[PDB]
């Protein structure tokens, strides 16, 4: 489960 | 940093990046923020930006290492204790930061839903190698960090905006993988995704590439967990 | 590293190779040479990889803020500065490992050229950065060490053997990048190539596979070169 | 032009 990128 | 000027620390924490020097960045931004003036919506990002990619190298190796020490002398149990702890100490610095004096001095909903989404996302690391007697307590901590970021983004922000979508991500990780609420999650991305679905016809062409962007970490996540 | 034991020190550098922590791997290893018994096949390889591995970044960063120095207050010049400081710091200290005491103990083909090899990069990457009054005299250590363990290699290891190949892919970059000359680094990796070609016969499938992989990073050059 | 890997 992916949380958010900075860029 | 005390000696060296705010926008040097500014100006040496974009070179960092570029150099990906995350160590350095995270120390720049550090002294960038004990200069006690508030933080601009680019300055915010470098912080966030500095102190994830530290952090998430820290997380990375904390979970070789204890998957090594679960297939398992005290050698591995030794070595995953002092990336634990390191990372720690890094989670720690952040959370002062923003208690020191970040969050008491952001009123408008852009930096303070921002700095409330960073306080939950590191206390959920510190929730992930969380086993004593205060793994709930931490948790809890997160929790609440995220609701009231939560209620005031549903309050001031439309459902598109990037900090929103980000924050609403982040919070269903959190009822995943550290409150054992799946369907919890499940419900909070699903919700978000259609919401901000809905307000897209209100964007410009870019952003409405930013807002997509982010909605379509929302659907792989729904995608994994259904 | 002083109160850890010496096996507890190598099991923790691999540890720390699997995790992708090199900075820790190299402390660790650091720690394993100065407890002062002689390192086998394998721990010279975890030392190498070590040092390889926190330069490499290093040298990377050096790179990417010299070039925009080059475009362009005093803060980039500061920052690269910084950097290159850190980078002779570790070359030091690995030359100053070297120097106090592998090479001196190392007896045997295969740990004082692995050893004299490693002296030569150190000092490279050392002339990589120099520009004052002694980047001649880096470069002529980096040379000298290259120059001799090229002459124990060719006396006592096969044309195939992987750290005579390795020796002689480094020096010939030495001499394309360093020297400036870079007819004899095609020279120097054409004629390693074709006498290892010449010597493949000799060798297990295995050898062979370590042996050809080499090889062909001395064709990439050659390839880029000519 | 390329070096020598460690692994
Ligand atoms: C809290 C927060 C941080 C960052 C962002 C953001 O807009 N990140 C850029 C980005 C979004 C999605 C993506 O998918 C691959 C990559 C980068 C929003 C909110
Ligand atoms: C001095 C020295 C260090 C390492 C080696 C070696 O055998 N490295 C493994 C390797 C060789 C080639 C390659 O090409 C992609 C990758 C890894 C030899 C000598
Ligand atoms: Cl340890
Ligand atoms: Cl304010
Ligand atoms: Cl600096
Ligand atoms: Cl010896
Ligand atoms: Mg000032
Ligand atoms: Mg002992």
């Amino acid at each position: 489960a992916g949380s958010i990128p900075g860029r | 940093m005390g000696s060296m000027e705010r926008a040097s620390l500014i100006q040496k924490a974009k070179l960092a990046e570029q150099a990906e020097r995350y160590e350095d960045m995270a120390a720049f931004m550090k002294g960038a923020v004990e200069k006690g003036e508030e933080l601009s919506c680019e300055e915010r990002n470098l912080l966030s930006v500095a102190y994830k990619n530290v952090v998430g190298g820290q997380r990375a190796a904390w979970r070789v290492l204890s998957s090594i020490e679960q297939k398992s002398g005290p050698e591995v149990r030794e070595y995953r204790e002092k990336v634990e702890t390191e990372l720690q100490g890094v989670c720690d610095t952040v959370l002062g930061l923003l208690d020191s004096h970040l969050i008491k001095e952001a009123g408008d909903a852009e930096s303070r839903v921002f700095y409330l989404k960073m306080k939950g996302d590191y206390y959920r690391y510190l929730a992930e190698v969380a086993t004593g007697d205060d793994k709930k307590r931490i948790i809890d901590s997160a929790r609440s960090a995220y609701q009231e970021a939560m209620d005031i983004s549903k309050k001031e922000m439309p459902p598109t905006n990037p900090i929103r979508l980000g924050l609403a991500l982040n919070f269903s990780v959190f009822h995943y993988e550290i409150a054992n609420s799946p369907e919890e999650a499940i419900s909070l991305a699903k919700t978000t995704f259609d919401e901000a679905m809905a307000d897209l016809h209100t964007l410009s062409e870019d952003s409405y590439k930013d807002s997509t962007l982010i909605m379509q970490l929302l659907r792989d996540n729904l995608t994994l967990w259904t």
